[PDB]
């Protein structure tokens, strides 16, 4: 997995590749690693996929209830604190490595969080197996006062480094943009640089090819009237 | 301390009755009448809603008849909320039995456990009993079609035909008169309605003041179908038996 | 405990179970009955870790005898085998799991059919025409795969079993001191007292 | 009538223990008042030291709950301190869990929910207190939220509590009918304190020395209470106008 | 300490009444009038913001509450009892549904849950019943729009339209005259506003009236874009201004 | 009257009736006397029988080698309280290798009895105790009442007609306080004191119970023939 | 000793035009020993289909569990559970055993009865959802199944074409796995008929 | 980590490097290891980032609640709360923390809490992997009652050497000044301190 | 009515009669006082000599908490001890976590909240004592008095028990006629006087005087009992003032 987060002028952007692997095998070619915690707080997850999904939804649920209770729009530091205290308690066994970002009444924020519950702050971050490929690009092209367009470009360039150079990452680039005073725009499959080429042959079979012993209509209906 | 305010819900009167059970039964006697009739080829459940308003949504409504599993249903007379607590317990017990033995729960076993729960509230814990009497209509492959009732005491008994709620004395007499053992479902449907027609405290019996259900062999071969009547179907069966 | 076999013929289920009990270096007994009657038409044989086998078998027996009294009714073999599977599946994630494998042979009086169920200590259940636990199947399944017919008589089943036990006596390293054979049919459970 | 002794319904659907707790609220015979400026929230309360043996400095019904939130209580001191300690514990826990300072209105809701429970659960009695919470909230600005033994709470433009609350209330209502705004249009909190004291004098028809009052002020990022001499400086300025 | 009230505080009297439930219903009767009307393409729930003092800021007190993005609730009776039920109702929508099925509960089932909580306060040890009746309006894919009333006993009923509290008997009669199965949502709002004027003494405007709808999906209220199947909340609280625009059209 | 149903209720005059009723059980109890010099402390107790076929209820209990008490009132309550003392004496020995001071034993007894006077469902203890012991600061006599009040004295008495013995001791004070180095004289004086509380009856061989503890004497009980010397 | 490959077996599912297909082998073994040739791994709750590979006791247990939960769901909701919802219930249920999991690889297949959309999904033993347009694979021959599906699959196949494709993908994958085979079943699922076909295959 | 805290005439200064490490990979090169638990009670963190953050967050909570009830806590009190956490959880923590604060009665104070959870009040303290290389230097160059500038120089030079030799340390040198005059943050970049 | 039969019940006035009944037991007890001085506090109490048999000096009533706090109380003595035991647990746990000894104002609230807790439930009875306590902390001297309601304040001087009005009057005089301060040794003497003067209301039996003090200068901020020479000196001072 490759995930990044980049701050810009008036907000924050996160991106991620779309490959999930079982050892050397690609289980899903178009995985969604960008998670919504609240409308304007999204986080990218690397590590154990079930853990990143589960911990993201639990905290998301509790954040929603908190927002309703306080009559306030949720803040990123709350999602951060809730995530880290949960993860720390499980001493790393919940394998969720997250880049947490969003906008709230306080401003725009970017954090990352390791599975053991240690957190950090920055203008640009990366996590996952492709984090070194990504970080090399971030350390090469990042500057102060990025515009929205510059940050999207930098973020997806860093995901591409991971896609091309890391065997743990591949397929497509997802992006989410969180700008102050605007709706978050989740850009699913922002890039598509890995369409499979056309096959040499069609493997559609002549009907009747397969040997059959028995057929039966399976009854999916409930018990019938009359 | 707190003893001062304790009603003591689980004590005997000097006559040896359980005060709270008797008073709960008293509450139940003001509830909409529910009738169950058992036939050779099926079971009928009919029950009267408590006096409705024209603005009540009837088609999306359930107050009296509840599905316990695919082969067992109940008619309720008493506090609806109390009954739902017990209904969900019963639904869960049915599934535990199915999970454990990979066979649908025999009707009596489900009835006994619910009755046993009610009983507990009369002997320990200092809580008020459930203000509910049930009519259980169900089928299993040991005893076939079965009717039971249970009340807040936790006592249950089996029936060919029975009523609970308001005017049971009147209704039981009318059932005792016209019920015969070789009776069929379509006859039983008619008897159930005819009885409510005569025992109701309302001016007349309309579709919108009723819930109705049948359990029939009426499916394709050795199996059983539960039919909770839609408002239209009750209106049709009311016309068809010439009550409107 | 070592070898336990089951075969389901036309109208009955036959269970054969080794008689030896070995405490490491010595054979302590050569007449051990590795079976418990669960109900008049259901028999369960067992093999696995010492102590746990009998403890489990008797526990199941008590539960089924309790059920029989409460409902005044005999549970079907399928129902009994499902209860037993659940208890083992329960146990496999316990603090200390039952290491017990069982064969349940019953005659279903409702469907008038003999039924044989194979369940290992993990709670892995399977209905079979014939079955075994441990190494027993390795020696005997090729004979049963050859000779077995769904319409065999009880005596044809016993002859096929006789052959199975002879292969075991030829090729197994352990002396298991013969087998006790029991038949489960419409009239209940009886023991073949000569084998 | 045991429906009088615990929090169960009377036949008219009332909770007498809640009502009688409201009566304990006035047992101290103190009146309090809160108003909002542009930048601040001021709360003033009468201070009465009858015994010459008391240490006057230890006599207070104003509490610093957090850096930002202040709380004045109308009711007996033991229930007041019970409520104060809890609110302090609740505000600190909130900060630790959610990573920002507990808002005035949220703390008020939380204490209101705790009070509600005592109206529903038999073994817990209601507290004989009314809690007025003040702050300059980072999202909502100057804030007054008040709690009572029924578990009710609401935000206020300004408010008063105590035996003579009605006189003070109407005095304040009449001012806002005139000025037509939500707050005291005043720059410095010093002048908002002066407004508060002035309008308490008019409504109560009583004159105050420096030891007859007790003042709390909330600004952005701190709530503080004034000393005798800060109040004296305030009284003097009022007299010269 | 410890709660040593482990016995029921609600019990059957010799006549079979459950005293505390009746007394709780009485507390509801004293309560301010609130109502709900079901249209073909929406539901509206409404009530009076009876402000205690004019120094109180009554928009800080929410009588109409979002439970889920497609479910709203209003009450008549004791406000504090309502506030905690809403807290519990919101949480139970998550714990016993959304955390399991990955979607919000349908109106009837969330109501079923709120009802359960209220039933338990009617039988559990050391508690009194809740002194409120709720009207819960909502939408879900397989049942469409619905409106439910929930009483202190825990009983709940589906309504085409109803009212509860102070002027409920008169209001229900008003609604019987005007309700039909062909009302569009704007018509139901108009009727709700007419019905509510009857039971309101003093000022009657967008600042003394609280009113919300369960209607169309509001993608502008979602807060993000880019998931085609997330189309936004159907619950919407009408603004003070929105209400007043409909009071001249009255 | 309306305020005596349980221990958790005060009367309008500020009294605790359940505690006062517990105090009454002591007064119906048989008389017992305690007194001390600077070297020894003595308990004397009149044992009551049920009738002429019965034994005479034992009134003195040993708590440690250097401590013990006599009881007046509900006997099972004395057994519970004396057992608690046996443990506290024991814990002090096992953990600190220290013999428990009589003063501490009093404080612990006060605090145990007190908890039963402030909580629902409990009842006060229905027994009074005279605790003697010899520790690092010499001889001690304590009077325990189930209200929780523990008092250190030179001498005292509790039970039916204990008032007689109490004044005798109030007179004898300057005499018996001086009886250092003579055990048998201190007992003699205690037996004389308890005799102010007799009427209709007098001291017999199976009527009388004496206990003594002191400088070079373990707490030991004398019953039966071993008290004839003092009759 | 590795629980997910003690008993053996495979499941594959595919989408076509207004239909889905789910298929499984019938083998159950204790490692090298074949034990049963009739251990079906596909179950259904109303119109939602669930295949489960892995440790057989957990396969049985989970079927029994989802039958339990979908039955109660139906009674309360007054309607049959949809594939999207069931998928979430499967995920929830597995993750609830995060640190002592069921050793399984479940696969969900069905058509949404309201929208008509065909739906498949796969899970790891710990609840992670793989919602693929094309196909889902599971079991001891999952590598082989990925190989077959990746070349054999094309989108929008008609039910009886999809049948050939999924059958061939299963059969040839099973024949390169020691622990799969001994029979096979294919379910072809359309909005209102479901056809179940048993395949003829080698029995070694 | 290279961290230190030094008492001087007007109070105390805390100093740290900015490197966070997962093996040889620098996970963060601009980390803030100087953390605030009260207005004028701060700490330097070394060891597990997860552990030291969790500890500091808890301590901040305790001291906020302390303040609400009893007013401003002493630096000694803050150190004791840290110690309680570190000592009672010694088996599950990897945390070496220096606690530094400024009272008005007590002036500048420094308490070091090593791995076992013992407490040691010192005139100055050094810790982290980088500290080993500057025991010699710091012992030779520390005097009591230095000026603000001398103390800033001492820390700058000391941590410069620690960074020079310890690969685990690096980045910028952060400092936090604690006096009666308030709270001052300082930062020194590679090109300044490397050439020293 | 019936409102006074159960603790934690509000009467229709808004009062808790059971707490008020507890006060009656306090008023029924022996007199006890506290005087705040320049750098410390002094505590004194009247001990009724019920009998000649009471070993003098040996039924000590004043109690220490930690090393710097003194507590005295009038009313039900066991209730007072129970409260002091809790006070000692509260002080130990404060010291344990925070290192510094518990400040006096902080200590007062610990007792305050605990006593107030016994007015929240019908399953407990309120405390049958008023407790005078205090000492020297890092911020100087503090004297407190705490009622059965849980109400407490800081005092210049305080008294409670049967002779409380007599003592209150005497305390007000010192406050007026020493408005710039009272020394520790002065306070010890005055305490003796006031207890002797307040003994009029308990005159059937004669009594034993008991004094303690914490003073920054005279006891190093630690709590000590006044024994022997300093005690005898103050006994004399008081005996001269009644004639
Ligand atoms: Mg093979």
């Amino acid at each position: 997995t490759t995930i990044v987060g980049v701050k810009f002028n008036n907000g924050v952007v996160i991106a991620a590749d779309t490959r999930s692997t079982q050892g050397p095998i690609v289980a899903d070619k178009n995985c969604a690693k960008l998670h919504r915690i609240s409308p304007k707080i999204w986080c990218a997850g690397a590590g154990t996929a079930a853990d990143t999904e589960a911990v993201t939804q639990l905290i998301g649920s509790n954040i929603e209830l908190h927002s309703l209770y306080t009559s306030r729009e949720p803040r990123v530091v709350s999602a951060l604190q809730m995530l880290k205290q949960h993860l720390f308690k499980y001493q790393g066994h919940i394998g969720a490595y997250l880049i947490v970002a969003g906008v709230d009444p306080t401003g725009s924020h970017l954090f990352s969080i390791h599975a053991d519950g240690s957190t950090d702050v920055g203008y640009y971050l990366s996590l996952g197996s492709g984090s070194l490929a990504a970080m090399a690009v971030l350390e090469s092209h990042w500057k102060q006062d990025l515009t929205k367009e510059e940050a999207i470009k930098l973020a997806s360039d860093a995901i591409q480094a991971g896609i091309w150079n890391d065997l743990g990452s591949g397929s497509n680039v997802d992006v989410c943009v969180m700008e102050i005073g605007k709706d978050a725009e989740y850009l699913r499959n922002y890039l598509t640089p890995n369409v499979r080429e056309e096959k040499q042959k069609s493997y559609k079979f002549p009907r009747g090819t397969t040997a059959v012993l028995k057929e039966s209509i399976v009854n999916i209906c409930d018990i019938q009237e009359e | 301390g707190s003893r001062r305010y304790d009603s003591r819900t689980t004590i005997f009167s000097p006559e040896g009755r359980l005060y709270q059970v008797e008073y709960a039964l008293e509450s139940i006697s003001h509830a909409g009448t529910a009738i169950g009739i058992m036939a050779s080829d099926g079971i009928v459940l009919a029950a009267e809603r408590k006096v409705t308003s024209t603005l009540l949504e009837q088609d999306t409504s359930t107050e009296k008849l509840y599905k316990l599993n695919d082969k067992i249903a109940v008619a309720v007379a008493g506090l609806t909320a109390d009954a739902e607590i017990l209904i969900n317990t019963a639904r869960i017990h049915a599934q535990n039995y199915l999970k454990t033995y990979n066979e649908d729960i025999p009707v009596e076993i489900l009835v006994r456990r619910l009755s046993d729960i009610k009983q507990g509230y009369t002997q320990h814990g200092g809580l008020r009993p459930f203000g509910v009497s049930f009519i259980y209509a169900g089928y299993d492959d040991r005893y076939g079609y079965q009717l039971y009732t249970s009340n807040p005491s936790g006592n249950y008994t089996g029936w060919k035909a029975i009523s609970v709620g308001a005017n049971t004395s009147a209704a039981q007499t009318l059932l005792q008169m016209d019920y015969k053992d070789d009776m069929k479902v379509d006859d039983a449907i008619e008897l159930a309605l005819k009885t409510l027609s005569k025992t109701t405290d309302s001016s007349a019996l309309t579709y919108d003041r009723l819930e109705f259900a049948t359990i029939r062999k009426g499916a394709n071969d050795g199996e059983v179908y539960q039919k909770i009547f839609k408002p239209q179907e009750i209106k049709d069966i009311l016309v068809k038996t010439g009550i409107t | 405990m070592d070898i336990i076999l089951g075969i389901r013929v036309q109208d009955s289920v036959i269970l054969a179970s080794s008689k030896a009990v070995t405490r490491g270096i010595s054979v302590l007994k050569d007449s051990d009955d590795k079976t418990r009657q669960l109900s008049p038409h259901t028999l369960m044989s067992f093999a696995g870790e010492a102590g746990d086998t009998v403890q489990f078998a008797e526990y199941i027996q008590a539960n089924i005898q309790l059920y029989s009294i409460r409902e005044d009714y005999e549970l079907s073999p399928q129902a009994v085998s499902s209860f037993v599977r659940q208890e083992l599946a329960k146990s496999i994630r316990s603090r200390r799991p039952y290491q017990v494998n069982v064969l349940i042979g019953g005659y279903d009086k409702k469907k008038n059919k003999p039924e044989l169920y194979q369940i290992d200590y993990l709670g892995t259940k399977v209905e079979l025409p014939y079955g075994a636990h441990g190494y027993s199947g390795f020696y005997t399944f090729s004979l049963l795969d050859h000779h077995y017919r769904p319409d065999m008589t009880t005596e044809e089943g016993l002859d096929l079993l006789k052959l199975c036990v002879q292969e075991l006596e030829k090729r197994m390293p352990m002396d298991f001191k013969g087998v006790i054979v029991k038949i489960v049919d419409k009239d209940g459970i009886r023991q073949v007292d000569d084998f | 009538g045991y429906d009088r002794h615990i929090t169960i319904f009377s036949p008219e659907g009332r909770l007498y223990q809640v009502e009688y707790a409201f009566k304990a609220t006035n047992q101290t015979n103190i009146n309090s008042l809160a108003v909002r400026g542009k930048d601040c929230t001021v709360v003033i309360s009468q201070k009465k030291v009858p015994d010459k043996l008391l240490d006057p400095t230890t006599v207070s019904y104003i509490f610093c709950i957090s850096r930002t939130i202040g709380m004045v209580v109308n009711g007996p001191i033991p229930d007041a301190r019970n409520a104060a300690l809890r609110a302090k514990a609740e505000a600190a826990e909130f900060r630790y869990k959610y990573g920002y300072d507990m808002p005035c209105d949220v703390l008020a809701k939380r204490m209101a929910n705790l009070s509600q429970i005592y109206t529903q659960r038999a073994y817990m009695r209601p507290l004989g207190v009314i809690l007025t919470f003040v702050s300059v909230d980072e999202e909502l600005g100057p804030s007054i939220y008040k709690t009572d033994p029924a578990g009710y709470y609401v935000g206020y433009k300004a408010t008063a509590t105590g035996p003579k609350q009605q006189e003070i209330t109407t005095n304040l209502e009449n001012h806002f009918k005139k000025s037509k705004i939500d707050h005291i249009n005043e720059e410095s909190w010093e002048k908002v304190v002066e407004f508060a004291i002035t309008h308490m004098i008019d409504a109560l028809g009583t004159e105050f020395s420096k030891n007859d009052l007790e003042v709390g002020v909330a600004t952005k990022d701190k709530f503080f209470t004034l000393s005798a001499e800060n109040i004296e400086e305030r009284l003097v300025a009022i007299a010269e106008q | 300490m410890t709660d040593r009230y482990s016995f029921s505080l609600t019990t059957f009297s010799p006549s079979g009444k459950l005293g505390q439930i009746d007394y709780a219903l009485t507390a509801v009767k004293q309560g301010v009038t609130s109502l709900g009307i079901k249209a073909t393409n929406g539901v509206v729930i409404a009530t009076e913001k009876k402000s205690s003092s004019p120094l109180a800021m009554s928009e800080t007190l929410s009588k109409v509450s979002l439970l889920t993005p497609d479910i709203g609730a209003v009450y008549s009776g004791m406000g504090p009892d309502y506030r905690v039920l809403v807290d519990k109702s919101r949480k139970v929508a998550h714990t016993s549904y959304k955390r399991i099925y990955g979607e919000y509960p349908p109106t009837k089932l969330l109501v079923s849950e709120v009802a359960k909580i209220m039933q338990e306060a009617t039988q559990s040890g050391g508690v009194r019943p809740f002194g409120v009746s709720l009207l819960i309006a909502g939408h879900d894919e397989f049942n469409g729009f619905s409106l439910y009333q929930v009483d202190p006993s825990g009983s709940y009923f589906p309504w085409k339209a109803t009212a509860i509290g102070k002027g409920s008997v008169a209001a229900k009669t008003f609604l019987e005259k005007r309700w039909n199965d062909e009302l569009e949502l704007e018509d139901a709002i108009h009727i709700a506003l007419l019905t509510l004027k009857e039971s309101v003494e003093g000022e009657f405007n967008g600042d003394t009236i609280e009113l919300a709808i369960i209607g169309d999906e509001n993608p502008d209220l979602l807060g993000y874009t880019g998931i085609p199947t997330d189309k936004g909340p159907r619950f919407r609280k009408l603004t003070s201004q929105e209400i007043n625009d409909r009071l001249e059209a009255l | 009257n309306n305020y005596d149903g349980d221990t958790v209720t005060f009367s309008p005059t500020g009294r605790l009736f359940q505690v006062e009723y517990a105090l009454e059980a002591i007064k119906q109890g048989s008389v017992t006397v305690g007194l001390r010099s600077n070297t020894h402390a003595v308990l004397v107790a009149l044992k009551r029988n049920a009738d002429e076929l019965s034994s005479y209820q034992k009134k003195i209990i040993k708590c440690d080698e250097h401590m013990g008490l006599s009881l007046a009132g509900l006997a099972p309550d004395a057994r519970v309280l004396s057992n608690y003392l046996r443990q506290q004496c024991n814990y002090s020995s096992l953990v600190f290798n220290r013999k428990l001071a009589v003063e501490r034993a009093g404080h612990l007894l006060c605090d145990k009895a007190q908890k039963n006077t402030q909580s629902y469902g409990g009842r006060p203890y229905g027994v009074g105790l005279l605790i003697i012991g010899y520790d690092k600061s010499g001889a001690h006599l304590l009077e325990f009442q189930p209200s929780g009040n523990v008092t250190e004295l030179y001498g005292t008495a509790i039970g039916a007609r204990s008032q007689g013995a109490k004044t005798y001791l109030e007179r004898t004070l300057d005499t018996f306080i001086k009886i250092d180095g003579n055990p048998d004289e201190l007992i003699k004086a205690g037996v004389e004191a308890i005799s102010q509380s007799l009427r209709d009856e007098s001291l017999t061989v199976d009527n009388l119970s004496i206990a003594i503890v002191g400088k070079d004497t373990p707490f030991t009980i004398y019953d039966g023939e071993a008290v004839a010397k003092y009759i | 000793s590795d629980p997910s490959s003690i008993n053996g077996g495979i499941v594959v599912a595919m989408t076509g035009k207004d239909c889905v297909a789910i298929a499984c082998d019938l083998r159950l073994g204790s490692q090298s020993l074949g034990v049963s040739n009739k251990f079906e791994k596909i179950f259904h709750y109303g119109h939602v289909f669930l295949g489960i590979t892995g440790l057989a006791t957990d396969v049985t247990t989970l079927n029994e569990m989802f039958r339990y939960k979908t039955n109660l769901y139906k009674l309360k909701e007054e309607r049959a559970i949809e594939p999207e919802t069931f998928t979430q219930l499967v995920s929830s249920s597995l993750y609830e055993r995060r640190f002592g999991p069921y050793f399984v690889g479940p696969v969900v297949a069905g058509i949404n009865s309201k929208s008509g959309k065909p739906f498949i999904a796969g899970f790891d033993l710990i609840g992670c959802i793989d919602e693929a347009k094309d196909f889902i694979v599971s079991g001891t021959a999952s590598d082989q199944l990925f190989g077959m599906c990746e070349s054999l699959y094309e989108p929008n196949l008609e039910p009886e074409d999809l049948f050939e494709t999924i059958s061939q993908a299963l059969l040839n994958a099973a024949d390169r796995d020691a622990l799969s085979g001994w029979g096979a079943v294919v379910y072809i699922i359309k909005k209102d008929e479901v056809v179940k076909r048993y395949l003829k295959m080698r029995q070694d | 980590t290279s961290i230190m805290a030094v008492t001087f005439k007007d109070g105390v200064i805390l100093g740290a490097d900015s490197r966070t490490t997962t093996g040889a990979y620098i996970a963060n090169r601009v980390t803030d290891k100087l953390t605030r638990v009260h207005d004028k009670i701060w700490c330097c963190r070394s060891g597990s980032a997860a552990d030291t953050q969790a500890i500091a967050d808890i301590v901040q909570y305790h001291l906020e609640l302390y303040t609400s009830q009893y007013g401003t806590p002493s630096t000694e009190t803050a150190a004791s709360v840290f110690k309680e956490l570190c000592y009672e959880n010694k088996d599950n923590l990897t945390a070496g923390i220096i606690v530094a604060g400024y009272d008005d009665k007590n002036k500048g104070e420094v308490y070091t809490i090593p791995l076992g959870g013992s407490v040691h009040k010192l005139p100055y303290a050094i810790a982290g992997s980088g500290s080993t290389f500057i025991y010699g230097y710091c012992d030779k160059n520390f005097r009591e009652n230095m000026s603000k500038e001398e103390t800033v120089d001492f820390i700058k030079h000391s941590l410069s050497q620690a960074i020079k030799w310890d690969g685990s340390s690096g980045g910028v040198i952060r400092m936090v000044v604690l006096t009666a005059a308030g709270v001052e943050r300082l930062i020194f970049y590679p090109d300044e301190y490397e050439q020293l | 009515t019936g409102y006074d039969l159960s603790n934690s019940v509000f009467s229709p006035d808004g009062r808790n009669f059971q707490v008020e009944y507890a006060v009656k037991a306090v008023e029924n007890g022996t007199t006890s006082i506290g005087i705040k001085c320049n750098d410390g506090v002094v505590f004194a109490v009247e001990k009724l000599i019920t009998s000649k048999l009471l070993v003098p000096q040996k039924n000590v009533k004043i109690q220490v908490v930690d090393r710097h706090i003194g507590c005295v109380y009038s009313g039900l003595i066991p209730d007072g001890r129970h409260l002091v035991n809790r006070g000692r647990e509260e002080a130990a746990s404060f010291k344990k976590l925070y290192k510094t000894p518990i400040p006096i104002p902080a200590f007062a609230d610990r007792l305050g909240q605990y006593v107030q807790a016994h007015t929240l439930y019908n399953s407990v009875r309120p405390f049958g004592v008023s407790t005078i306590f205090g000492g020297v902390d890092k911020n100087g001297a503090h004297l407190y008095m705490l009622e059965p309601s849980g109400s407490y304040w800081g005092y210049k001087g305080a008294a409670t028990g049967k002779g409380r009005q007599s003592a209150k009057a005497e305390l007000e005089k010192l406050v007026d006629h020493h408005p710039e301060g009272l020394s520790a040794r002065e306070a010890v003497k005055q305490a003796a006087k006031i207890i002797y003067l307040a003994h009029e209301d308990n005159k059937e039996k004669d009594f034993e005087l008991e004094i303690s003090w914490c003073s920054l200068s005279e006891t190093n901020g630690l709590h000590k009992f006044v024994k022997g020479d300093l005690l005898q000196e103050a006994i004399d001072f008081a005996q001269k003032e009644i004639n």
